[PDB]
Order: structure tokens, then C-alpha cells, then sequence
């Protein structure tokens, strides 16, 4: 996890992992977010590439999930926090955690069919 | 992780035999994830 | 004998009496009340209140457990990679024995002065540890993290 | 009465349950298909001689 | 509420410079019968089961099992202080996050009280069902470790393969190949020494040579060995702790890349 | 116009070692009495004091009260390079800016002189008075090395107290505490001494590892150590050299406070 | 088809000994008549020399003649798990590149099946010059070892006169010139132990302290060992164990630098 983040306490860490690789017969999988480590590291490797996902689905689990703990909520307001978080599904399960868990924030009635 | 040390001579003397062996439980706890570390 | 300031003489110690964000302040209010809070990250202007009311949450959620489930970082302390790698994750894995949907709590005064790589080392750790403990921060501008 | 976040509480066990990049997991799990097919036939390899 | 009253605190140096850097923590599994550990190491392929009676200590005292995971690096530093012959008291609480080490020095009143922290362990205790072994060997303790640093200095993965005589040691390494025989070398003057073997079948394992190096670290405090080794599971390396208790090693084997014909 | 002659240069180096990391500078003010040194922290926590009587150096020479200053870290570099069976010459002028360092020779066929510059610098005469401690404890250098290397990887501070049963050391570590008591019946064996209170209250403060473990720092200066202690005056480290002088060190203890409702 | 029958171990597992950190490469010329050691350093400054018999081997048996090359340090720790009084055998093939070391057994009933991979390197003919010397000695063997490592604490390079005196062996380095001379009468409990002298012309040398550490590495094999120093050829020492072969080691003189006039 994150063998991009490198210290002077982690030395030969990359030569290290090459020998690993080299010399391994289990699977390893290394994980990061920055695009330039596919660059700078020199090996034979299978690369998988995730995309940021659709706001409209994780808008949907996000909802499912408050729908889950007794809250009904808009779709909208879903789309507005994760473009604020720029679609990030950790940060906005969190902070529904905390905004939910809080007793929620304002109680206004919505009549939709599409209680 | 990075949280944990992870020095190249470290690593390999207390990783390698993951990789170069068998495991000594099989069977009952498996689905557990150990931190590797080394304080 | 000796003049206490009144800016710690008059310290808030209940989370009520403490005024200004009165919505978050009604949330750590419930908070303290029921348990189980998040990660928290404050941010806001120097001497809004932050660290008092992350200090009287963590009071409240403690009570007589918080010389011990409780653990302070601030920019005196050393704040290195090295206390990180080992101070933090060896808290982190201490056992405490608590109340239900009482957890740990580790208490990061001002943020900003982390360094960049201690972060890095910060989040597995921050993560991981989550069933039995909670970090508390405070910072002024959120872009320093 | 829990003490627990909900990001692990609704922590996806199984890779079908993730939301989006469903190619990425789709190659992920078909890799470690293969791999654990290959650890089952050295397995079998392994009983076979002996 | 636990209390234990080790005699010899001697045994316990020994056995934790057997495992201060193969396994990261250790836990203590306590009930009436005794005290058990069940620690799997760092790379989680060789497992350590020892076992003390409760009549090896000078007062035993268990009211209710309990389960402490103790960091390893710390009672490695607080056990360097501890004297060769001395009486070493464990002291835990029924549910605290305590566990106070009392050292009496030979001195008339030198009393060193460290206390530790509990590390909180999710991983209960872990080990093997009995099973028949085809191979049980009753082997010498010094000579053991003679040989595993000569295949260390030849080579670094180790082929057991026992046979009708004893067992061979092979270790094919780029310096050079090294094939030790032990066989029945029981008619000797002391039993410690002697080979005596009721083995099944032969059969043939490989294993990791530094993990054999470890094990056989805790060389002086048994006179022999046994093995348990057969197919399809892990080498089991056992000492016999006399008038204490008995120790337990189990070693996955290194998996082997098989062609196809 | 000044000389001395170290009789051993041991001591000197033993000295130096002893105080290499603690002070910026080392300033020595000299009288007909002999030479003196009290030089107090650049973090400004703690004094080391040096008083040799000048019948302890082989010939001690003075024409008058001089004190002169001089960087440690060259004085370090020169002292470094010098036997310590030998015998050593240290001659200062009456107003030059040179001070000279004659070693005779160690291997009995080159004789060494090195030079070092003057270094101004305000220094002032902390003349405290001896005051009567409410504790006063005799007990063994190497032992309290040992002890302070052993709480000082547990804890980042140790509390002392001193009381009628004996001398105790606490330290609260984040791995967990770490308790040491000692004995007036304690009595060691390594060096043959017996542990004795002249002690009147009971006493505890809490002292900085680092500053300790430099003070252990001078072990082999003496065999025993004079610890005084009171709840006022801070903490005393004395070491009596056989017929050179007496070393005197002085730290003051970390504020405690109590914790809030 | 080679295969050579040592009848015991302790002439092995010290004429290596002797060879610790000397030669690079074991080059063996191995004859009919018997075994030849001949390898040469690479600092060209030593040469080393065995000639082992067919008569002192239990048997001995040759079908053709071996350019062979062992790597020392392995062979060293094959070495170093055989018996004192245990056979040793070894075996060399036609066109196998492996060398086959079977021992008697250190057990009684554990014995040795060892291999050993061939280097080939371009194994150049040494020459001998199998000439006579000005002055020959027969002397101790422990009692030169310790006069080597009594010298080797003050210098590198010791300073050897051989005359009608004896022998004199002067360090003239740093701590001191120590000056050892040896006349012919030497009485221990035994009833005779000559340092006696068979010469032409007294000679002056110099040697190297380092190589003669490394020679008398070869103590336990012979008591009495003959040294042959002539005006300019290298020092010849050998070991003669009367019935194995003679260890001859030569080691070339330190030249002394002529300054101008
Ligand atoms: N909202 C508030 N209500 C009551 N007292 C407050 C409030 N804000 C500040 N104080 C007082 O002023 C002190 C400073 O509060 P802090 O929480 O330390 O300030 P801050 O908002 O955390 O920003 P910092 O400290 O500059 S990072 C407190 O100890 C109180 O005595
Ligand atoms: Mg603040």
C-alpha cells in the first residue's frame, strides 16, 4: 500500500521490491494513487487503472446507504457533496457518517412519487 | 505500509519466506490480515 | 495565589457554554452524548474555539479514563516520522478497556505543522486501527494537510 | 451501540459489491482466478507425487 | 486474576532468544492446566506452541483464562537485566491493561517492576490437530545446530529426506553441495546423543534454512530432540522442557514449482 | 603563568567523555588553591563542577587567578589522540591567547605538544552554598549507568524518590512503566557496595533521560557515586576521585503538575 | 578416477588452518606419486607447498594426473565438520565438475556424503628451485607461534638474523623493539629440544608479521619444524610430520630501501 511513499528510513525499498518480483512464486499487488510511478519503476507488471466512478451510481449507494439507517434523502444533494469531494466515495460515506449520526440537518417534507 | 518500517534488508529477511513456502495454518483462522511490521 | 490568565481561568468546561457554530456545536454536543464519533477534522481561525471543544468532547465522551484513552500531539512534541512509525501505532494497538462505543482518542493540536511524509505515514495507521480508536485534529488552513 | 465506522460496516466483502470500474475488478479478480487456479494444481501436482 | 512464580527465569532468556525475531508478538493463553503460547511469525509460515505446567512454577494462580499479546522487542529489553538463577513473578489482573514483570535480584532487597501495556491481539490461539507422523526421530541438540550452520554456509533452502538408516540433509548452493547422513548412532554412552528411530515411510520435504537456524538457536536447554515429520504437513522440531514443560515447532514446507511432463 | 601535570591522562579523557555532549565550552578558572569549572548548561537546565586540589597534579604552578575559555569540540578532537597511561603537561601564559597542551610521549619516543585559542566569554562565578540535603545516598557508578540506560529506553523521564525504605526509580513509558527499588541492605556484589541512606524526608522529582545518561557518562571516574537530593535543592551528582578532586553536578528537576478534574 | 584415503583428520583441518586467508585458489597437482600442493598468492609475495605420499594415505589410487582447483573458504566450512580421529576420503572423476568428501563417522554411525564444484582456471606451473640454504634450524613450533604473536602486537615488519647465537627475531616498530635470541641450549621437560644451528654465512633479513601469523597456524603438525634462510632466496619453512609430507611455506623478503648518500 502507497509504494510511492518512500523514505530515507525506507532505503533500497525499490530494489528491494525487485527482487521480490523477481524472485517470488505468490501474487503481489502494489497499489498507489500517482500516475508517474508507472513510469519511474522499471519491471514487468500488469497495470489496472481505476477511473473515478459515476456520480449518478455512487449517488445511489450513498442513498441506499442513509435509506438503510432510517434516512430519506435527495439525489441532488448527494450529487453536490461528492462533486464537492470530487467523487470521493470514502470522504462522503464519512461525512454522512458524522451528518446523519448528528440527528441530520434540516427536516423539510418533499412530496415524490417518481411518508 | 508505509506506516510500518519497511527497509529493504528488513522486508526481505521477515517477507521472503511468504512468498518461498507454504503456510503453516491452512485451515480455520485464514481470512485475517496481519500488519507486517517491526518495532 | 497565582494570576491564572482568564483565557484559561474562564475556559469553557461544558460544551454548551461554548457559543459561535452553533450547528457543529449542537453535533459535538449529541456526539458527546451518544458515542461512537468519527475522525474529526477542525478547521477554522486561530482562537475560534477548536481545541476546546475537541478538549471538552473528549472530557465528556472519557470521563475518569481520560488520563489514559486519551493522547496529545502537539507542534512542542517531536512529531517526526519516527514518533508516528512508533508512539502513535504503539497507542493505536493498546489495549484499553472502556465503556460500549467508547474509543480511543488521539488528539493532533494544530496540523498544520505536520510534516508531509508524516501524513503519508499517518493515514494506514489512522485507518486501520478504526474499531477502537478515533483521531481528533485541529488545524487553521486546510490546505497544509 | 456501535463502535464501529460505517465505512467498515459497509466494507464490500464481495469484489461484485464495489461501485464502478467494473473492467478493473472484473481483470483483478480473473487475475487472481488464475493465481489461485495455479496455486490449486501445484497442489495437486504436490499430492500427485507423492 | 494470574500469578505466576517462575523458579528459573533462565529458561525464559533461552527460550525468548529462540523467538526474539522470528515471531513479532507473544501471547499467553492461561487456565488451570498452564501457560500456552501460540505465536505464528512475521512471515506467517512457521508457528511456536510452548507449553509450562502449572507444577513447574513455584506457585501457580489462574482464576479465569486470560489472553495477553505482549510486544516481543519489549520484554526482550527488560529480560537482558534479568539474572541467571533468580525467581521472576508474571502479574495479571482479571480484565486490566496490565502486566508487571517482578525481578528479585540476589541482592537482600533489589525489586525491578516493569510494567506493560496490553497490545490487543485479534488473532486467537492457533495450532494443529494430533496426527500420526510416519517419521519420529529422537535426535542430539548441539551437533543439530553444528549442521544447520554448515548448510547455511553451503546453501539456503534445506532437503530433508529421511530413509530406513535416518535422514539425509542435502543443500544444493552455487559454492557447493553438502549431503549430511544420520542414522542409529543409539548404541552410544549418553542417550542425549544417541539416534534412535521408529519412523513409517520415506518421505522427502524442503524447508527454509534460516527458519532451521532459529529453531535450532534454542540449542542448551534440552538434551534432545524430537521430530515429527511427515507428508503433507509441517516439520515439527519439539523439545522437552524437564521438571517445566515442552516446546513445539511447525514448519510449512517450500512450495515447489512442479513441471508438467 | 601557569602549569599543571596531570598525572594520568586518563582522568582527562574520562572527564572530557564525561561532559563531551553536555556543555558549549569548557571555561577553567585557576587559583593557588587549584583549578575549578562551573559551567552551566546552553540549554540552561543543569551546571557541571570540577574542583582539583593542586597537590593532586604532579607539580600545579599559578601567579595568579586566571580563567580562560575554551571551545569543546577541538579540545575533544586533540584529546582524543592522547594515551591514556600518560602524563600531561597543561601550561596557560599570564596574557597570551594560546594555551598549551605538552603530552609526554606514549610510546616513549614523541613527545606531542598541541595549541588552542582563547575564547571570550562571559562567564560568572555560580557561587551556591552547600546547604544541608535532606538526602544523602552512597551507591556504585556502574550500577547507575546501568539503571539510567535501562529507564531511559522505557521512559523519556525518570522520577527519583527517595525515602527511609530506600532509593527508588520510576519511569513511565508509552511501552509501560518501568519500576526500580534498591535497599539499604542491598548490597552489590559487582563492586562491593553496600547502599546507605543519610536521608531525612522523603523525596520525589522527575529528571530528563539525556542529562543522566551523559552524567553516567562519568562512571569510571569513581567507584561509588554521593547522590544529594532535596525537595528544594535540585539534584546532586558527586564524584570523589582518589586524591584529584571532587565533580560536582547540578540539575534541576522538570516541573510536575497536577492533572485537572 | 582419483580417490585419496587420509588416515586421520587432524592433518587436514590445520594445514588449512594454516591456509586461512593465504591462497585465493587450493591448486592441487595431483600425480601418481602422490599429492602436490602448489598455489602461489596474490600479493607475489608467498608461495605455499605440499607434497603428500602415497605411503602416509591408507591407499592411495591415481588413473591420471589432476590439474585440480578447490575455492578455499567453502572448503574450509566443509572442513570444519569433520572428525579429529574420524578417515577421511575424497574423489575426484574423470569429467564430473564434482569432488566427493566422505568422513568416518564424528557419531560412529553418522557418516559424511559431501560434494565440492570445480573451478577451472588457468592453474600455472609453479617452480621450485630445490636449492640449499645458509642456514638451517630445527625449532619449536608453539614456542615460535608464540614469539610470532608476541611480536605481532607492535609492528608489521620484523627484522631476522640468523648466526651462530641462533636466531634473532627483533620488532623494530612502534611500542618497541622486542628482541628475541634464542642460543642452542633450550631445556624443557622432554629430554632433548635443540635450537640447533647448520649454517654457512650469518644472514639478514627482514619478514612480514602478517604471513608469519598465517605460518604458525600450522602448530599441531609437526613439534619440530626446519627453517632455511639464505642470503637472498625467500624463507623455507617446514613443517616435516614424518610421515605424511612436509608443509613447505616460503615467504619473500622485505627489501630494504636503499636511501642516496
Ligand atoms: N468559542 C469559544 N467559547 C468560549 N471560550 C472560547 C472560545 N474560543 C476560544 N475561547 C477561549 O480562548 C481559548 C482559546 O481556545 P482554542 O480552542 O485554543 O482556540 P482555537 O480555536 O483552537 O484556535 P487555536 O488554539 O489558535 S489553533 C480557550 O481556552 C478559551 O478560554
Ligand atoms: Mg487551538
Amino acid at each position: 500500500e502507497e509504494v510511492d511513499v518512500i523514505f530515507d528510513e525506507d532505503a533500497g525499498f525499490l530494489n528491494a521490491i525487485k527482487t521480490f518480483m523477481a524472485t517470488t512464486k505468490r501474487p503481489v499487488i502494489l497499489t498507489t494513487s500517482d500516475p508517474t510511478f508507472s513510469l519511474m519503476f522499471d519491471g514487468c507488471f500488469e497495470e489496472i487503472k481505476f477511473s473515478t466512478p459515476s456520480l449518478l451510481n455512487v449517488a445511489s449507494y450513498l442513498q441506499m446507504i442513509c435509506l438503510t439507517e432510517n434516512f430519506r434523502t435527495d439525489v441532488k444533494d448527494f450529487v453536490t457533496l461528492l462533486t464537492a469531494n470530487t467523487c470521493d466515495i470514502r470522504k462522503s460515506i464519512l461525512y454522512l457518517q458524522f451528518w446523519i449520526r448528528s440527528g441530520g440537518g434540516v427536516l423539510e417534507e418533499r412530496p415524490l412519487t417518481l411518508l | 505500509n508505509a506506516s510500518s518500517q519497511r527497509s529493504g534488508r528488513q522486508i526481505l529477511s521477515q517477507l521472503k519466506e511468504a512468498t518461498q513456502s507454504h503456510q503453516v495454518d491452512k485451515q480455520g483462522v485464514n481470512s485475517q490480515k496481519p500488519c507486517f511490521f517491526n518495532s | 495565589h497565582y494570576e491564572l490568565p482568564w483565557v484559561e481561568k474562564y475556559r469553557p468546561v461544558k460544551l454548551n457554554e461554548i457559543v459561535g457554530n452553533e450547528d457543529t456545536v449542537s453535533r459535538l454536543e449529541v456526539f458527546a452524548r451518544e458515542g461512537n464519533v468519527p475522525n474529526i477534522i477542525i478547521a477554522g481561525p486561530p482562537g475560534t474555539g477548536k481545541t476546546t471543544s475537541i478538549l471538552c468532547l473528549a472530557r465528556a465522551l472519557l470521563g475518569p479514563a481520560l488520563k489514559d484513552a486519551m493522547l496529545e500531539l502537539n507542534a512542542s512534541n517531536d512529531r517526526g516520522i519516527d514518533v508516528v512509525r512508533n508512539k502513535i501505532k504503539m497507542f493505536a494497538q493498546q489495549k484499553v478497556t472502556l465503556p460500549k462505543g467508547r474509543h480511543k482518542i488521539i488528539i493532533l493540536d494544530e496540523a498544520d505543522s505536520m510534516t508531509d511524509g508524516a501524513q503519508q505515514a499517518l493515514r494506514r495507521t489512522m485507518e486501520i486501527y478504526s474499531k477502537t480508536t478515533r483521531f481528533a485534529l485541529a488545524c487553521n488552513a486546510s490546505d497544509k494537510i | 451501540t456501535e463502535d464501529m465506522l460505517w465505512t467498515e460496516k459497509y466494507q464490500p466483502q464481495t469484489a461484485s459489491e464495489l461501485i464502478g470500474n467494473e473492467l478493473a475488478i472484473k481483470k483483478l479478480h480473473s487475475w487472481l482466478k488464475d493465481w489461485k487456479r495455479r496455486a490449486e494444481l501445484e497442489e495437486r501436482q504436490n499430492l500427485k507425487g507423492k | 486474576m494470574f500469578e505466576a512464580r517462575l523458579v528459573q527465569g533462565s529458561i525464559l532468556k533461552k527460550v525468548l532468544e529462540a523467538l526474539k525475531d522470528l515471531i513479532n508478538e507473544a501471547c499467553w493463553d492461561i487456565s488451570s492446566s498452564g501457560v500456552n503460547l501460540q505465536s505464528m511469525d512475521s512471515s506467517h509460515v512457521s508457528l511456536v506452541q510452548l507449553t509450562l505446567r502449572s507444577e513447574g512454577f513455584d506457585t501457580y494462580r489462574c482464576d479465569r483464562n486470560l489472553a495477553m499479546g505482549v510486544n516481543l522487542t519489549s520484554m526482550s529489553k527488560i529480560l537482558k537485566c534479568a539474572g541467571n538463577e533468580d525467581i521472576i513473578t508474571l502479574r495479571a489482573e482479571d480484565n486490566a491493561d496490565t502486566l508487571a514483570l517482578v525481578f528479585e535480584a540476589p541482592n537482600q532487597e533489589k525489586v525491578s517492576d516493569y510494567e506493560m501495556k496490553l497490545m490487543d491481539l485479534d488473532v486467537e490461539q492457533l495450532g494443529i490437530p494430533e496426527q500420526e507422523y510416519s517419521c519420529v526421530v529422537k535426535m542430539p541438540s548441539g551437533e543439530f545446530a553444528r549442521i544447520c550452520r554448515d548448510l547455511s554456509h553451503i546453501g539456503d533452502a534445506v532437503v530433508i529426506s529421511c530413509a530406513k538408516d535416518g535422514v539425509k540433509f542435502s543443500a544444493s548452493g552455487e559454492l557447493g553441495n553438502g549431503n549430511i547422513k544420520l542414522s542409529q548412532t543409539s548404541n552410544v554412552d549418553k542417550e542425549e546423543e544417541a539416534v534412535t528411530i521408529e519412523m513409517n515411510e520415506p518421505v522427502q520435504l524442503t524447508f527454509a534454512l534460516r527458519y532451521l537456524n532459529f529453531f535450532t538457536k534454542a540449542t542448551p536447554l534440552s538434551s534432545t530432540v524430537t521430530l515429527s515429520m511427515s507428508a503433507d504437513v509441517p516439520l515439527v522440531v519439539e523439545y522437552k522442557i524437564a521438571d517445566m514443560g515442552h516446546l513445539k515447532y511447525y514448519l510449512a514446507p517450500k512450495i515447489e514449482d512442479e513441471e508438467g511432463s
